[PDB]
């Protein structure tokens, strides 16, 4: 694709590391700060059930696939301005490309 | 019989006009020994002593603080949480030897006060009477904080001296002042440009700039910004929660504000752990230099 | 204040050391934390082109020359309250002296 394909081990780390704090992948696996991630790719933004988005996250209404996801990991409150995820963002290519990665696989 | 105390004691015949002296002292070595630190000067280093001596403090046993003065003591002044202090120590100590009577809790937190106002801060009020206790009162290492944590971590580290979000965002302003240096503690680099002027840059960069995650020569990460200032991870911290968020806020617009409530954390933090006699003077303010038409 | 020519290197080492921290001197430098200087000789405060002064600094409105530039770095605040350069001052007049006879050089 436009977006490469990368190492999930190293994804692994890398959401274990920065994401993992406010977010769940297991299936059923509990909302955080952040919703349960699973089967986020392929479902539209603001999906998950009884999670609590601003209003922003629902009305932006995106498909999540590995691409739109990519340009949103770079810069959560340029992609989605008045998102509440409070993260800066991966600035490098592999990184995106790692989690991205190991999400596809861990969120199935 | 039961837990410590530590009872505030100013020796026999010394008043502020004794603690003047020794604030000017310190005052003047400041400026004539100028070169320190690619010349931002002695001003930060003593201010950090100040906070790391004081900073050992544990409110539930009342062990460490400022009183003892036990950073003298080896197990202390080698705490590798203190690296690069021994420049702060090594300044005050012609300071101590001129002036032999104070005590040495005394001495590093008077210098601390002494720095903040030389650098244009706020007036802190400071009370003397700490009293020097034997080596076996030192601490053990381990009572600092990291910086590579969370606000979380933050705030529950700060509750150990007593210090609640307000006093915790106006302490961490003192930022403003020095650098961080590789080879003291695994990070690099300024928080801003004015490190020897005592402002509120630290809210306004923290706001201003536009920060990135990356990982320095040490393997550490920290946040770095075109400008070429940093935040260590628990400074940035101050923005990701929300609660410290709007007091980060309210500093960057308002530095009287931001003045105000530092100078009573910052002597809150060099008086935790002392029991004032009830009829012990009213703490000290300090003439700066340039009051004193000097 | 009154100039007096002096050394220009070893002012060129105060400027390396207590000013380009901030300062650049080439024509058409940078601005950085504080303006680039050159021209600054002949210009009046805070007419820099490209640079946010500081309102204290502009309405100070003083035409830059040898002397009133040493007064002025002697003790910067005092000269313009409310400045926001952090820089106490050089105090020695053969400091002052040797600065200047390089500034002088190094914007000319
Ligand atoms: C500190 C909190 C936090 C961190 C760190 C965090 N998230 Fe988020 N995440 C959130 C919040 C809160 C939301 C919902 C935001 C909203 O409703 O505006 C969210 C939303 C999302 C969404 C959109 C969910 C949906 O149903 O549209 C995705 C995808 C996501 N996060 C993935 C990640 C990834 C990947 C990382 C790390 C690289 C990350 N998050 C880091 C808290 C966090
Ligand atoms: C830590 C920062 C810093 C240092 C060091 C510093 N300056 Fe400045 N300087 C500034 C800033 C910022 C301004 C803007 C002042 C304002 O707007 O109030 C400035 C303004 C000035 C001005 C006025 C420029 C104009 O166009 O009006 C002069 C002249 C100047 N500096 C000379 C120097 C010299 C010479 C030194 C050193 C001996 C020096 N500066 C050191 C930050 C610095
Ligand atoms: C979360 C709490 C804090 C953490 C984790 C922390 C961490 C650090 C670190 C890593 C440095 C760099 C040291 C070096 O490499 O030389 C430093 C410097 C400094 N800190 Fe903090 N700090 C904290 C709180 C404070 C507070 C409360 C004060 C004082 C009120 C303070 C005053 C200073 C000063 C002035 C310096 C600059 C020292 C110099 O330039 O030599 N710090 N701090």
């Amino acid at each position: 694709t436009e977006f490469k394909a990368g190492s999930a081990k190293k994804g692994a780390t890398l959401f274990k590391t920065r994401c993992l704090q406010c977010h769940t992948v297991e299936k059923g696996g509990p909302h955080k700060v952040g919703p349960n991630l699973h089967g986020i790719f392929g479902r539209h933004s603001g999906q998950a059930e009884g999670y609590s988005y601003t209003d922003a996250n629902i009305k932006k209404n995106v498909l999540w696939d590995e691409n739109n996801m990519s340009e949103y990991l770079t810069n959560p409150k340029k992609y989605i301005p008045g998102t509440k995820m409070a993260f800066g963002g991966l600035k490098k290519e592999k990184d995106r490309n790692d989690l991205i990665t190991y999400l596809k696989k861990a969120c199935e | 019989t039961t837990p410590l105390v530590h009872v505030a004691s100013v020796e026999k015949g010394r008043s502020y006009e004794d603690f003047q002296k020794v604030y000017n002292a310190i005052a003047l070595k400041l400026r004539e020994d100028d070169e320190y630190d690619n010349y931002i000067g002695y001003g930060p280093v003593l201010v950090r002593l100040a906070w790391h001596t004081s900073g050992t403090w544990d409110k539930h046993d009342n062990t460490g603080g400022s009183y003892g003065g036990t950073y003298r003591f080896k197990k202390e002044f080698n705490d590798p949480s203190n690296a690069g202090l021994q420049n702060g120590f090594k300044f005050l100590e012609p300071i101590h030897k001129e002036f032999p009577w104070i005590s040495s809790g005394d001495l590093f937190s008077l210098g601390g006060v002494t720095a903040v106002q030389e650098m244009q801060g706020p007036k802190i009020p400071w009370r003397a009477g700490r009293v020097d206790t034997p080596e076996d009162t030192t601490p053990d290492n381990g009572r600092l904080p990291d910086a590579d944590k969370d606000a979380d971590y933050v705030r529950t580290f700060f509750q150990r001296l007593n210090m609640n979000d307000r006093e915790v965002v106006a302490l961490m302003g003192a930022h403003a002042l020095g650098k961080t240096h590789l080879k003291n503690s695994g990070y690099e680099g300024p928080w801003g440009a004015a490190n020897n002027c005592f402002t509120n840059e630290f809210y306004l960069n923290l706001l201003n700039e536009d920060w990135k995650l990356e990982k320095n020569d040490a393997n550490n990460e920290q946040w770095d910004s075109k400008s070429g200032y940093m935040m260590l991870p628990t400074d940035y911290s101050l923005i990701q929660d929300p609660k410290y968020l709007s007091i980060v806020k309210e500093y960057a617009n308002d530095q009287d504000k931001f003045f105000k409530d530092f100078s009573k954390a910052f002597e809150k933090l060099l008086e935790n752990g002392i029991t004032f006699p009830k009829d012990a003077p009213s703490p000290f303010i300090f003439k700066t230099l340039e009051e004193q038409g000097l």
